[PDB]
């Protein structure tokens, strides 16, 4: 129901 | 390759040669242990000179 | 440039509905079409209708004649014995071309009257007033019509267009293309407690002079095609959207706080889709329908949207928000590219196709991040490479047969088979997403608002087509606009992957050279295969090693085996420093596993999926184990679990356990982990130390620190653990021990996760828990040890079985009188009963499923039970639940569950060609060729899922069991 | 009857209603 992909550890930028 | 046997305080003397020499393209080809290293066959007759140093 | 198969061009019509009688399902009306001769001496005019009765045609007010035949209805002789599927699949193209309207042709042929030859000649208009009636419609207008007394308002009655690409002939007459644009005036005279909702905008609502019915005026300006109109009559509660206020959402009855709750979000879809590209929304009205028995699950028309009642969900409701906002995204994205620029020919429909899931893509990579996009679009390459790979290939673009690899004709959308539609919609929009990898996103998106803006300058025109045909695309035209904005065209990309239909195959192994210090890759391709084709292009590789992540690109020519790349030191060996990632930032890795020689951690071929490929390279496991662990690719992360069960080594336990112990880890990649531990664990038994996998994990992560075997209440806020909790009892219940029988240890964990359940205390529903908790007790039943096929009765049943057959038995009791969101309890036990009645415990009786495959129920549990009843005709070749099945797809009420019966008869066959089974008469040779035949006339998907069936049951040629 | 017994299936007119409405809120 959100987001529950945790970008900001794969994708820092 | 050629397996010889040495000690391994005694291994890093060849790996010194294998950066110095400009012959082929490197000259220890495999190492397994400590103990245990390899290479193309052509300097066992040449590093025995160098015993008078060592 | 457009030029019309068609003689004439229509300019405005007129579709009026009167009498919609829902006691005897019947609709009466009139059509008036106003069309100008584009050629002179046009003497007939052919127009597209389906079931509807034509009473009267008038040209110009005169009387005309007309003849009506339709070669669909009984496409081969019923005096004609060949019973071979070759003979049928080109017959049923023959008979789909003779009816088509993008050739010239046409079902009603008109005879235009001799007085108005002189009117013809000269070009001048003509205006053609049809009036019709639907008798009782088996196509096309679906009426649900429910068996409560009262008026059909307190009923709950209603009508809805139904059918997929150009299937609105079925309801009334008209040139049922694509390419026929026209604007549009609909008049539908409802009851006065009913509202009709359909395309445009409502002009007026004006009531009848007895006050009992009113008359819905729509109008439609944007020059929309007739495949694009739709339908919806019924007593629907109306909400206008709080946030936009041209947006109205119409709910059946008592469903308006689920209406609330699930259109909530569709404003910031609205909001994407107008901000990447930089139109606006180019209808004045946007409406979304939701409905009951719908065909499918969402249907886009122009202006309007049809979606099923079933995506309506609750605030309390997860598992279902992600899966019904992605079906509003998908709906409006074919608002923009299906409805608004249309197709020119059936040719380039992949154009439409690609842009439409392309961008749908883009909205879920901004919605639900990067990683999720990533693993979508590796699900769908996996899919496509497993059709393409299995049956022959999908062929965006073909040109007129085509593809003869397949055994029905690629030129009709009527034609394909289902999964072949599926997978042509996934691989094109897989191709555009190759589109933007040589041409970059921001001139991508350049490009479909260079459409989008021709379109809407085309759109506010009067005059008749000389400017309407920029709305419709088309492949040259894409290429072209394209070719405008970048300057590079990519008739390579479009010539490999458009035109030729094939995926390739790539089988690596690397060497390290020490001497040289050269990684010596072998790439090569099975070309071989039939579904496989030989690339030549360039390839991307991307190497860690010690001192970082580098790419190169490598050439692979045809004769090309051996690429040799450079590698750097290991100088991060000798010192103790982070190794850096893919990703700016850099971590502390154990270096104890790799080796001593060579510094690269690990390879992978193709990291970006720039080609449609399958790839399998040959790696270390500890290199399996650091692309596990360290990597910063979820895709990476799933192809190494997904190889890391050929290694059954401690050191992958060791990594899938660190996996999913790991939060920041991406929840999807820890739910592959749990199954790949469950089958690494299954397959080193007898080293096995401790107590089973997971177990320890499950009771340290989401049980209380006090006691051990006693489950947390159940707080399902976070939404990662919540599904991680769900999916790790279900991969551990596919333990098993060294006498290959679930061990007691996991088996009691999981009863004991079922009694000490507690949700009073979360804001969240938990019925999908709970039915993954009856999927982790079906998961543990092994087969039971019959002994001279002695009878399963109730004294002889398993110790094991006893417990899991009184926990369903109290489950779907209990879902009878307080019921779930959408029965997925009782779907849950439906499969697990099944599930005990496949291995030996349950007496094998179909009468429990073929209770709960009656009309009445809901939908989910009737597919369920005749998923069961199809698997027992498969185990027990059963004669008489296979004329069951069969009757039930001759005769059901709702479509969606006929096809999907012959879905699912189509996948779970009863037997296949190379069987013999008793189940192979002349007489069912007869009924699957009268239910190709005549039969499924009416709906054009259960017709290509008969096709399906009897390729699947006896193949190309001629039945073998047969005279 | 005695041992697991279920609770028959019956048809309901209208299905949707009962599946998809809560009953505690």
């Amino acid at each position: 129901p959100w987001n529950l992909s945790n970008d900001e550890y794969y994708y820092p930028k | 390759g050629v397996l010889i046997e040495c000690d391994p305080a005694m291994k890093q003397f060849l790996l010194y040669l294998d950066e110095s020499n400009a012959l082929g393209k490197k000259f220890i080809i495999q190492d397994i242990d400590d103990t245990h290293v390899f290479v193309i066959a052509e300097l066992v007759n040449v590093l025995q000179e160098r015993v008078g140093e060592l | 440039g457009f030029e019309s198969p068609r003689p004439y061009k229509l300019t405005h019509q007129v579709v009026c509905i009167n009498n919609i009688n829902f006691q005897r399902k019947s609709v009466v009306g009139f059509v008036e079409l106003t069309i100008f001769p584009t050629v002179a001496n046009l003497n007939r005019i052919k127009l597209n209708s389906k079931q509807c009765r034509i009473y009267r045609v008038r040209i110009n007010d005169l009387e005309a004649a007309f003849i009506y035949n339709d070669p669909t209805l009984e496409v081969c002789h019923s005096e004609s014995k060949q019973r071979n599927l070759n003979y049928f699949s080109n017959a049923y193209a023959a008979a789909v071309s003779a009816v088509d309207p993008d050739a010239g042709n046409g079902e009603l042929c008109i005879k235009v009257p001799s007085e108005l030859w002189k009117h013809v000649d000269e070009l001048k208009v003509l205006k053609i007033h049809i009036n019709f009636s639907l008798d009782q419609p088996k196509g096309g207008l679906h009426f649900v019509v429910p068996s409560v007394e009262g008026s059909m308002a307190e009923r709950g009655a209603h009508v809805f267009s139904c059918g997929y690409q150009n299937s609105t002939r079925f309801w009334f007459p008209c040139v049922d293309s694509y390419s026929e644009l026209c604007t549009w005036k609909l008049e539908f005279t409802v009851d006065a407690a009913m509202v009709a909702v359909s395309n445009g905008d409502l002009v007026e609502t004006v009531y009848t002079h007895d006050m009992r019915k009113k008359t819905f005026h729509y109008m439609l300006t944007i020059p929309t095609a007739a495949s694009n109109i739709s339908l919806a009559i019924g007593p629907f509660e109306i909400l206008v959207d709080p946030y936009m206020h041209e947006v109205t959402h119409f709910c059946l009855p008592q469903l308006l706080p689920l209406l609330k709750h699930t259109t909530s979000y569709l404003h910031e879809v609205f909001e994407f889709y107008e901000e990447i590209l930089t139109c606006r929304y180019p209808y004045s009205c946007f409406k979304t329908v939701f409905i009951d028995e719908a065909y499918v699950e969402v249907a886009a028309y122009a202006s309007m949207s049809i979606f099923s009642t079933n995506l309506l969900h609750s605030a309390m409701i997860i598992d279902e928000t992600p899966l019904t906002r992605r079906c509003l995204a998908q709906s409006l994205a074919q608002q923009f590219f299906g409805c608004f620029i249309s197709r020119m020919s059936w040719s380039d429909e992949w154009v439409l196709k690609g842009i439409s899931g392309y961008i749908y893509g883009l909205w879920m990579k901004k919605t639900f991040g990067v990683n999720e996009y990533r693993h979508w679009i590796k699900e769908e390459l996996d899919k496509i490479v497993a059709y393409e790979l299995k049956t022959g290939g999908v062929l965006l673009h073909p040109i007129f047969n085509p593809a003869s690899h397949l055994h029905f004709s690629i030129k009709h959308p009527h034609t394909l088979s289902w999964e072949y539609y599926s997978m042509f919609q996934c691989k094109a929009h897989l191709v555009m997403r190759l589109i933007e990898n040589r041409i970059s996103m921001e001139f991508m998106l350049q490009v479909f608002n260079k459409l989008l803006s021709l379109a809407s300058t085309a759109s506010s025109q009067k005059f008749q087509s000389h400017m309407w045909s920029q709305m419709l695309v088309s492949t040259s035209g894409f290429l072209k606009s394209i070719s405008n904005v970048s300057g590079k065209d990519i008739q390579p990309l479009i010539k490999q992957w458009v035109d030729q239909s094939g995926v390739v195959k790539f089988y690596g192994s690397f060497a390290f050279n020490r001497k040289r210090n050269v990684l010596e890759l072998e790439i090569k391709q099975d070309y071989t295969s039939p579904g496989t084709q030989k690339y030549v292009g360039p390839l991307k590789v991307t190497v860690q090693e010690l001192d970082g992540s580098f790419n190169h690109t490598l050439q692979i020519e045809e004769n090309s085996l051996k690429h040799d790349i450079p590698c750097h030191s290991k100088s991060r060996r000798n010192k103790k420093k982070k190794i850096p990632l893919m990703n700016g930032e850099e971590v502390d890795m154990d270096l104890s596993a790799m080796d001593a020689d060579s510094p690269l951690l690990w390879i992978r071929i193709d990291p970006d999926m720039s080609v449609l490929r399958k790839v399998e390279f040959e790696q270390a496991d500890f290199m399996w184990q650091y692309q596990l662990r360290y990597e910063r690719d979820v895709v990476a992360q799933q192809e190494s679990i997904l190889a890391l069960e050929k290694f059954p080594t401690p050191a992958s336990r060791l990594a899938l356990t660190d996996i999913l112990e790991q939060e920041q880890c991406f929840y999807r990649v820890r739910m592959s982990a749990c199954f790949c531990l469950a089958k690494i664990a299954n397959s080193m038994v007898s080293t096995w130390t401790g107590p089973p996998a997971m177990k320890s994990l499950f009771t340290r992560m989401f049980c209380c620190k006090s006691c051990p075997n006693i489950v947390k209440t159940n707080n399902f806020m976070s939404f990662q653990s919540y599904f991680l909790q769900k999916t790790m009892p279900v991969a551990m219940a596919l333990l098993r021990d060294v006498h290959n029988l679930c061990p007691k240890e996991v088996l009691t964990f999981i009863l004991d996760l079922i009694k000490y359940n507690d949700n009073r205390k979360n804001k969240f529903s938990d019925n999908y828990y709970r039915a993954e908790m009856i999927d982790a007790l079906a998961n543990s039943v092994t087969p039971a040890v019959s002994v001279n096929n002695e009878v399963r009765t109730l004294d002889n049943l398993n110790p094991d079985v006893r417990l899991i057959l009184e926990e369903i038995t109290r489950f779907l009791n209990m879902e009878k009188l307080l019921p779930s969101y959408r029965h997925t309890i009782t779907v849950s036990c439906l499969r697990a009963i099944r599930v005990l009645q496949k291995n030996g415990h349950v007496p094998s009786d179909p009468a429990l499923f073929k209770s709960y495959a009656e009309y009445g129920h809901f939908v989910d549990i009737r597919i369920a039970a005749l998923e069961a009843v199809v698997d027992y005709t498969k185990v027990d070749r059963s004669y008489e639940e296979l004329q069951w099945l069969l009757n039930m797809i001759q005769n059901d009420p709702v479509p969606y569950v006929r096809h999907k019966i012959l879905n699912m008869l189509t996948k779970n066959p009863p037997f296949t060609k190379n069987m013999e089974s008793p189940l192979c008469n002349e007489a069912l040779v007869d009924q699957l060729w009268k239910l190709m035949n005549s039969g499924t006339s009416h709906d054009w998907r259960l017709r290509c899922g008969a096709v399906d069936l009897y390729f699947t049951l006896f193949g190309l040629s001629r039945p073998s069991c047969l005279p | 009857v005695s041992t697991f017994p279920l609770i028959a299936a019956r048809p309901f007119t209208i299905p949707y209603l009962t599946a998809l409405l809560p009953s505690e809120l």
